[PDB]
């Protein structure tokens, strides 16, 4: 869905760091804590939150609207690649008159140190 | 507020209170390794649920991190232990919620059982009550702190009030408090962390019935020493 | 309403209180051996336990006094031997035990005609301070296979034990009663904690009743005094 992704489809090899900012779009009166944690490749998905906490992790409170942004160290080409998981550290809490369900948008880009190398035209159409 | 690979987000402009006016220092005595690498980061205990019927919670240190963290791997492999703690208790509520949390630190928190009847004859409390791990344990009789010691005077210990109307976080820094410069880790619990409702949670119906108590803590000046078991 | 010396740690604790009484009757079921062993209990004096438990860590000297008479308060020509048995050394079991002769157990030889014996016991604990509250277990080992009644137990606060007996090979001619008074001297207290709320049920643990009580509830209603 990213422009980065569609561009990476036009090359075969790439290496860099990526930024992924998450944007909470709930009510203003809504608060809560989410636990974002990135686990490096090879190692499997952490079984629970507590075990996920003992690794690279980021505590996200809704005192910050969107400013929480994960920076993943390195991406290569030959669990081939590491996966980031988002966890409920704390239940969604709202007052009365506030919606009990909220949606959050993820936005992602590459840092300055990101590059692509060998070119390949792989587009569906036409 | 980032220390190591751990990143937590909280207010860095609150009322940080130091226990008995003394920061955790390194032992420069004769009783005897000082790790501050992956034993320096923030450990975040699973969230508890502040509720109307809640009686209160307590955690025993350093037992809470015995099995849960890398901190534990150094505490279970060394027969000697010494460390301070940075405790940060924060709950997230809305302007439509009420409550008042007393977060306190009572060193040598010995738990007691009960013994009713014409003849009093009781046993001694189990490990789950004595050393409840990171899960903690709910108070049985909060008014006497499960020890015949009145919570009415708990404020004589390192304390902070959490008023959902006023506060949101409580920060307590506790130094290594003990009669010996170095003690065991899996045997002696230097202190207990009390988080008890004085003014109970209330809200008009329709609001989220559980306010999330989050405990983020990190050992300030951990110094295990001893030798490797 | 001017001097604050009244409320110091020293003047609060320093006061010789009756801490235990030894009974050496002429004939009875209590002490048919004409001797007794009294382990030093600070909680011998009633109000003292709730007092010292205001703090967690403490340190003090103790001055012991021995008021000895017959159960009528009559003083009799009898020679007494008060022996102090340090934490290490073992307590005497028989009246002819070799514990009464062992020098490293200091002894006091007085008469009832002589004014009450008075000695001073230094801070005995191997730790830097006494400890009425131990949230854990004494041993530093994986031993967890027995009934852990060692919770709250802290055998480092052991102050030793006195051993009272009637001097001589033959049993005493008079019925005696020896009263022991302890007075705390140089005192330092460390970590303050709330004062006892409920009645004490046991000796080595802060257990309480199945039915909790309260300090006082005079006010029948909040409105009216």
């Amino acid at each position: 869905s990213t422009l980065l992704g569609q561009l990476c489809g036009y090359y075969t090899q790439w290496s860099g760091s990526l930024e992924v900012t998450f944007m909470f779009t709930g009510s203003f009166m809504a608060t809560g804590k989410m636990l974002i944690a990135y686990t490096p490749p090879g190692g499997p998905l952490p079984k629970d939150r507590a075990t996920a906490m003992l690794g690279t992790h980021v505590i996200w409170d809704f005192g910050l609207q969107s400013s929480v942004t994960l920076v993943i160290p390195w991406i290569s080409n030959t669990y081939t690649t590491g996966l980031v998981s988002i966890w409920y550290q704390t239940n969604y809490v709202v007052p009365i008159g506030a919606p009990n369900t909220a949606y959050i948008i993820a936005l992602a880009a590459a840092q300055k140190n990101f590059t692509m190398q060998l070119c390949k035209d792989a587009s569906d159409i036409l | 507020l980032t220390i190591g690979n751990s990143t937590i987000t909280t207010q860095e402009a609150a009322n940080i209170i130091v226990g008995y006016g003394e920061w955790p220092s390194y032992c420069s005595d004769s009783d005897a390794t000082r790790p501050d690498v992956s034993v320096n980061r923030f450990y975040t205990l699973d969230t508890k649920l502040w509720e109307k019927s809640s009686k209160g919670w307590y955690w025993k240190f350093p037992d809470v991190l015995t099995e849960t963290g890398v901190f534990g791997q150094n505490a279970q492999f060394h027969y000697l232990y010494r460390s301070g703690f940075c405790i940060h208790v924060q709950c997230n509520a809305s302007k439509f919620h009420q409550g008042a949390l007393l977060v306190a630190v009572l060193p040598e928190y010995v738990i007691g059982t009960v013994a009713g009847g014409t003849g009093t004859e009781d046993s001694h409390p189990p490990y789950k009550q004595t050393q409840p791990g990171a899960d903690g344990f709910e108070l049985q009789h909060p008014y006497v702190l499960d020890a015949g010691i009145p919570i009415s005077q708990l404020t004589v210990c390192p304390h902070q009030w959490i008023n959902l109307r006023t506060n949101n976080c409580a920060t307590i820094i506790v130094p290594y408090i003990n009669a010996l410069p170095f003690d065991s880790a899996l045997n002696h619990c230097n202190f207990g962390l009390l988080v008890v409702p004085i003014s109970p949670l209330d809200y008009d119906q329709g609001a989220t019935p559980v306010i999330p108590i989050t405990i983020t803590l990190a050992p300030m000046c951990s110094e295990f020493a001893g030798l490797r078991q | 309403s001017h001097s604050t010396a009244e409320t110091t740690l020293d003047s609060f604790f320093s006061r010789a209180g009756l801490v235990g009484e030894i009974d050496l009757p002429l004939e009875g079921t209590t002490n048919p051996n004409g001797y007794a062993n009294w382990d030093i209990d600070i909680t011998g004096y009633a109000q003292m336990r709730r007092k010292v438990e205001l703090f967690t860590y403490m340190r003090f000297d103790a001055e012991f006094t021995f008021v000895a008479c017959t159960p009528t308060g009559e003083v009799v020509p009898q020679l007494l031997q008060y022996m102090f048995v340090p934490p290490g050394a073992p307590k005497p079991d028989s009246r002819e035990s070799l514990a009464w002769q062992t020098a490293t157990n200091p002894s006091v030889f007085v008469k009832l005609s002589d004014p009450p014996a008075q000695v001073s016991v230094p801070f005995m604990s191997p730790a830097s301070a006494y400890q009425w509250f131990y949230d854990g277990y004494p041993t530093f080992g994986e031993h967890k296979q027995e009934k852990d009644l060692e919770y709250g137990a802290c055998p480092n606060n052991m102050m030793g034990t006195f051993s009272v007996r009637t001097v001589g090979t033959s049993k005493s001619k008079y019925p005696l009663v020896v009263r022991i008074y302890m007075r705390m001297k140089h005192v330092r207290a460390w970590i303050p904690r709330p004062m006892r709320n409920q009645n004490y049920l046991f000796k080595a643990n802060p257990n309480y009743a199945g039915n909790s009580i309260k300090p006082t509830g005079a006010s029948r209603t909040a409105i009216t005094t």
